[PDB]
């Protein structure tokens, strides 16, 4: 068995200040659409049929 | 202010301490947490609880006096 | 002497059990606040006593960081409570009182 | 050699919050004074982006608060996180405060009475800020509180109509207290820096009130990351009432604009005044009223001279604590009394909980000091 | 002016532009991520949640 | 008893050398050995066979606190690879550019090493050695000094950055230095009949065999400033040092402190 992800992810990253500064911004951008897109899913089917977004099409024309 | 090496006077004491990456940050968490948490509440419930039980008591009394007061009576 | 004086030994026994610095491994004189005069005082302990003192201080420091205590056998008994300071400390007074009672006349 | 220490500038930073030798030991109740210092920040950069679109005018006072939660971007949020940061900000102040009296910290007297007069000018800022919308609870809580010093012999007239700028709460009133609630939170700041010169000087009481000089710490990495985590819970709280209750602690008549002839029925304080609301109206004299009013948080400076103990803090003093306790719940009654009408039972109640409070503070709390150096023989 | 002319102040050059690069690139993707700078955002894959 | 078990259980002739130099041929050294040595149980003992488990080695931090000693003496060092490893050649010459000093040393101010410049300049220590203390597959790589109890701090900075400043942006002409000062320490070593034969017997049990002065110089002429950046990168950058302490140490820092100072934010 090679080393753990978490051996590799050091090595690799975190050994460095700058990667591992380079690691959380490219993880900031990454994390921030896959959080809202992912929270926003909770909040309107949560709240199905209830938002302007789920009556919108009855108002086309 | 003041400074490490300017701050009182100590001799023949020792001082063992593990690296932060070598020992656990939970160790036993658990285990030894909640009864420790327990002894802590319980060498500390006579002192602190009464005085807001009293509250308690005080409150319930004069919230059911003051309704009680407005409500007519046959007089 | 009488069974009378045992009852203020024996409220004063609980109230040392009850203020619980036994409980840390301190004795009485280890928890008094330190003014000018204690300052003083502490400064005239021989070198053991000196060292007991900071030792316990540091072992009570370190539990209460840890919020815990030590084991029932370690605690301070109150029969063997030693008030290693308190006759440093009458003299200390007693030499103020005197410099006091200079500044009068 | 090491340019942290040399340099002029941060030598202050690394003597404050890197290298300052802090105890080992200190509790949960020692974040309150990092805290304090958030809350500070947070009411004025917030303070700031309202003053950007609040106008001091009767005519659009209240409507320019409306025009901020309604049209600016964003608006609604900064406005909830001042009202309600003042009240984080309360919740610290009186655990700064209660984390003081139980372990014995105003021995510390040049920052024990800075403190004091910090606390009496952060409750002249909320007391201002609260004008500034206008509602019926502005203007009536307003006009309730200056007319007390009209109760003071000789002068009382003079200086009321002085402090309002004609003969009631009025557009010249509102204006001034706008410039005043915008000058003093950076006034308190300065008194702040002050409040930790004089503390530097001697360094941290702990829980137990000896001398942590045979085992201190430094305050970075072990007290920066233990202030980050209580800022974190800060940010908790006070998000909890913006997104989820901001109307909680409010008045709903501060959403009805001033009016100087029509009164609500009940006029209470924010909660972290009704304590002293109580004190004011169990007393039925008016000038009574005033003394009591002010020596309700004056008496903090007595404290230090009301120390009988050998021992410094409450932690081995069973007696001393649960008189600390009557003194909380005893609080948590006035302020209990305080929302509520001047009526039968809580008239006898708010009086007795007012004598209890100066009772406990100035009678039995010393005499319990007493008592417990003659059980442990000195 | 001409102390930092010499051998060893090229090599020292040298063993700082791996990190002097990478900090460029902290920098660089910090402030199209900070702004949301559409025109390099919109070549990336997954954050092209866009819908012109 | 116990002592008795000690010998019968160690002094077992495929565990010893007989070492010798100076005047003498070998062949009357190897005749010696068959003449008195040959009295001695070997190749096949029992199966009580001796084996050396590897040794765990731990970051971590011992404090002796006595304000009664006028001087603090610190100790802190990394773990090293051990005999064999040819690493040990790249971090004798990253020690020799930090070196060693005394306060008894002429230079003071105008000394090559930037450690011990500032130690003399400013005054920070009594005296400071770097070590690499090899034993098998493990050792205790760093540095110890002694200093008043109020340049405790200084001088673990000035000592981790340049650790650091080594690991990092090491430059041609001071390794250099260090192959050229451990050329100087291997030949000046060697000069008697008792350190060679030292050198004889250690190293045939450490590496089983001598290793000619002109092979030392080929693996030193092969370092150079690549080697020793990554080399020091390799056992002190990010790694958790063992500390010792003993005398006034108030100043002494926190731990993590001092593990902080293992790495650079900068890089
Ligand atoms: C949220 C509202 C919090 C209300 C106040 C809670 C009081 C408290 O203990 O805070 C925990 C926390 C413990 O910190 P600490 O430094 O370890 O001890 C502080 C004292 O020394 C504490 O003195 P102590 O050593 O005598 O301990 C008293 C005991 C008090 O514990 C209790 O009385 C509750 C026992 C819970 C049992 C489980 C029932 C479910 O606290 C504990 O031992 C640890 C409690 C851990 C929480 C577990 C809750 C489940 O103290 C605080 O944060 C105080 C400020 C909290 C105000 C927040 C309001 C905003
Ligand atoms: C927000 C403003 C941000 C300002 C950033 C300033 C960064 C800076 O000055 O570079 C020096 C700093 C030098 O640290 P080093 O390379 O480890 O060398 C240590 C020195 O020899 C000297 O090492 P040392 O042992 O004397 O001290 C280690 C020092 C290392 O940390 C620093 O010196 C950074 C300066 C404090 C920044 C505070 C953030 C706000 O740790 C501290 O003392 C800072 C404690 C922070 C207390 C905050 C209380 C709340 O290098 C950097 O951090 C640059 C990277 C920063 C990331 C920027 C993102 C792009
Ligand atoms: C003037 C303004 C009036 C406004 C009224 C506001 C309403 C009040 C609402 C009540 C909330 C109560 C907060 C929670 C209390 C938890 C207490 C606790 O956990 O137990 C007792 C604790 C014992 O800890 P020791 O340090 O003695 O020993 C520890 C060894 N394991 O001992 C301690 O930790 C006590 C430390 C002090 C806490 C301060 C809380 C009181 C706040 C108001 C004080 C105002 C004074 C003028
Ligand atoms: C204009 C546009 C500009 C945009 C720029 C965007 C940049 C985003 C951040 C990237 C910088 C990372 C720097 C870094 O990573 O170096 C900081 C430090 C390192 O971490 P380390 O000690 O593991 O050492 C690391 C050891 N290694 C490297 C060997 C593993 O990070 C820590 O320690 C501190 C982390 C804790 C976070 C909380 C701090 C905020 C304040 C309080 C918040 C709440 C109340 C206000
Ligand atoms: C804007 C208001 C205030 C701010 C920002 C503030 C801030 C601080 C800070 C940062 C500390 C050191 C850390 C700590 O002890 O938690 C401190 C300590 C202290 N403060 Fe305050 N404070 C304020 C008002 C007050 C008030 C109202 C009092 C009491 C009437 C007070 C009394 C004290 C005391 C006695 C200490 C020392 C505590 C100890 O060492 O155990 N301060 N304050
Ligand atoms: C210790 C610092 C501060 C405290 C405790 C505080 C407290 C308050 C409170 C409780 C209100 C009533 C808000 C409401 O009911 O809607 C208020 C209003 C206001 N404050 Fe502050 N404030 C502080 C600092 C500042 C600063 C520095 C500024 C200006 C730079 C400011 C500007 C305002 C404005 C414009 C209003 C009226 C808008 C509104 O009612 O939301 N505040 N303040
Ligand atoms: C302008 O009125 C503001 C009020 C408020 O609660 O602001 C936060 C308020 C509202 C209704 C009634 C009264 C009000 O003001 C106040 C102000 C107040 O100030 C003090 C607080 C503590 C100790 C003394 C005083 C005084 N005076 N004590 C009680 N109520
Ligand atoms: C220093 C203050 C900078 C203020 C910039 C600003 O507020 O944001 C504007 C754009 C928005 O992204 P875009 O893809 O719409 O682009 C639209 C272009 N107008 O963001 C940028 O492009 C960032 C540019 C940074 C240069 C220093
Ligand atoms: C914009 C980013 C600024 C980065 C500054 C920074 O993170 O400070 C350093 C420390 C951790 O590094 P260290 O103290 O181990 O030093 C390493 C020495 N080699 O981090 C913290 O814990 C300090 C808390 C800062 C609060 C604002």
């Amino acid at each position: 068995v090679a080393p753990t992800l978490t051996a590799r992810l050091y090595s690799l990253l975190f050994r460095r200040t700058s990667t591992f500064a380079l690691t959380i911004v490219v993880g900031a951008l990454f994390f921030e659409r896959a959080f809202d897109q992912g929270a926003d899913a909770i909040y309107e089917h949560i709240n199905e049929g209830k938002l302007w977004k789920h009556i919108k099409h009855k108002y086309e024309n | 202010g003041r400074q490490f090496g300017h701050l009182t006077r100590v001799r023949h004491v020792i001082t063992y301490s593990l690296s932060p990456f070598e020992q656990r940050a939970f160790p036993h968490y658990f285990s030894k947490g909640i009864p420790n948490v327990l002894r802590r509440t319980r060498a500390c419930i006579l002192r602190v609880a009464p005085p807001f039980v009293a509250f308690y008591l005080v409150y319930t009394w004069g919230t059911q006096e003051f309704e009680k007061s407005k409500r007519k009576n046959p007089a | 002497v009488s069974a009378s004086s045992r009852w203020l030994e024996g409220i004063r026994k609980w109230y040392y059990n009850a203020a619980g610095f036994n409980k840390l491994g301190l004795m009485r004189d280890d928890t008094i606040h330190e003014n000018d005069d204690v300052k003083e005082a502490i400064r005239r302990l021989p070198e053991n006593l000196y060292n007991d003192r900071v030792f316990r201080i540091k072992r009570a420091l370190d539990l209460s960081m840890r919020q815990q205590i030590l084991p029932k056998e370690q605690w301070t008994k109150y029969e063997e409570d030693k008030s290693y300071l308190e006759p440093y400390l009458k003299e200390v007074i007693r030499e103020r009182k005197e410099r006091e009672e200079w500044a009068k006349k | 050699t090491n340019i942290r220490k040399s340099h002029p500038l941060m030598k202050i930073v690394n003597n404050a919050f890197i290298d300052l030798p802090a105890p080992s030991n200190i509790s949960s109740w020692w974040n309150f004074g990092s805290l304090l210092g958030i809350c500070l920040i947070l009411q004025i950069l917030t303070g700031l982006f309202l003053a950007m679109h609040y106008t001091s005018d009767t005519t659009t006072a209240f409507s320019s608060v409306t025009h901020i939660c309604r049209d600016v971007n964003y608006g609604w949020i900064i406005r909830y996180m001042h009202a309600n940061g003042a009240s984080m900000f309360f919740i610290c102040l009186y655990m700064h405060v209660g984390r003081g009296l139980y372990y014995g910290s105003y021995t510390f007297l040049e920052t024990w009475n800075i403190g004091v007069i910090l606390l009496l000018t952060v409750m002249a800022t909320a007391f201002m800020g609260y004008v500034l919308p206008w509602g019926q609870m502005s203007f009536w809580g307003a006009t309730v509180i200056t007319n007390l010093l009209s109760a003071i012999p000789y002068i009382g007239t003079n200086l009321v109509e002085w402090i309002w700028g004609g003969f009631s709460v009025d557009k010249a009133t509102l204006t001034r207290f706008f410039a005043f609630h915008f000058i003093l939170p950076f006034i308190i700041m300065a008194i702040a820096m002050v409040h930790l010169l004089f503390l530097h000087e001697t360094g941290s009481n702990n829980p137990t009130g000896i001398s942590s000089d045979v085992d201190k710490i430094p305050f970075h990495p072990y007290y920066t990351i233990k202030d980050i985590l209580g800022a974190l819970l800060l940010i908790l709280a006070l998000m909890l009432l913006v997104l989820f209750a901001p109307d909680l602690l409010g008045d709903p008549d501060n959403y009805t604009p001033a009016n100087p002839l029509n009164t609500p029925p009940h006029i209470k304080p924010e909660w972290y005044f009704l304590f002293a609301y109580a004190i004011l109206r169990s007393i039925p004299n008016k000038l009574g009223g005033v003394l009591a009013l002010a020596f309700s948080i004056l008496i903090l400076a007595l404290i230090p001279l009301l120390h009988t103990s050998k021992q410094r803090s409450m932690m081995f003093r069973p007696l001393s604590q649960c008189l600390f306790w009557a003194l909380v719940a005893d609080l948590l009654t006035l302020t209990w009394i305080g929302g509520q009408p001047v009526e039968h039972p809580y008239i006898t109640i708010g009086q007795l909980a007012s004598v209890l409070y100066f009772l406990l503070i100035l009678v039995l709390m010393p005499t319990a000091g007493t008592i417990e150096n003659k059980l442990l023989k000195w | 002016l001409t102390r930092f002319l010499g051998p060893r102040y090229r090599q020292l050059a040298r063993n700082w532009v791996p990190t002097a690069s990478l900090w460029g690139a902290v920098g660089a993707v910090g402030l199209v991520w900070a702004t949301d700078w559409r025109l390099i955002l919109d070549w990336v894959p997954y954050i092209n949640g866009k819908f012109k | 008893a116990d002592l008795t078990e000690y010998l019968s259980r160690h002094y077992k002739a495929p565990r010893m050398v007989l070492a010798a130099a100076g005047g003498l041929e070998h062949r009357q050294l190897l005749d010696l050995a068959q003449k008195h040595f040959s009295g001695l149980s070997g190749t096949y003992d029992e199966d009580a066979v001796p084996t050396l488990s590897p040794c765990r080695f731990t970051g971590s931090q011992i404090c002796h606190r006595e304000d009664g000693l006028p001087l603090a003496h610190v100790a802190i060092a990394v773990e090293g690879p051990g005999w064999a490893h040819p690493d040990n050649v790249a971090l004798q010459v990253a020690n020799a550019i930090i070196g060693h000093y005394d306060c008894t040393y002429g230079g003071g101010a105008h000394l090559s090493s930037p450690l011990a410049s500032i130690a003399a300049t400013n005054k920070l220590c009594q005296s400071f050695q770097t070590f690499n203390i090899c034993y098998a597959d493990t050792g205790l790589l760093g540095a110890h000094f002694v200093c008043d109890h109020m340049s405790i701090d200084d001088m673990m900075f000035v000592l981790q950055g340049q650790w650091m400043r080594l690991c990092t942006s090491a430059t041609e002409s001071e390794v250099l230095r260090g192959k050229n000062l451990l050329r100087n320490a291997l030949v000046s070593h060697l000069d008697g009949t008792t350190p060679v034969c030292e050198d004889i017997g250690r190293s045939l049990l450490t590496y089983g065999r001598r290793i000619p002065l002109a092979e030392w110089e080929s693996r030193i002429a092969e370092v150079d400033a690549r080697v020793v950046r990554e080399v020091c990168s390799k056992y002190f950058y990010d790694q958790c040092p063992a500390v010792a302490g003993f005398g006034p140490i108030e100043q002494l820092p926190d731990y993590n402190r001092i593990r902080s100072g293992m790495f650079w934010l900068r890089f």
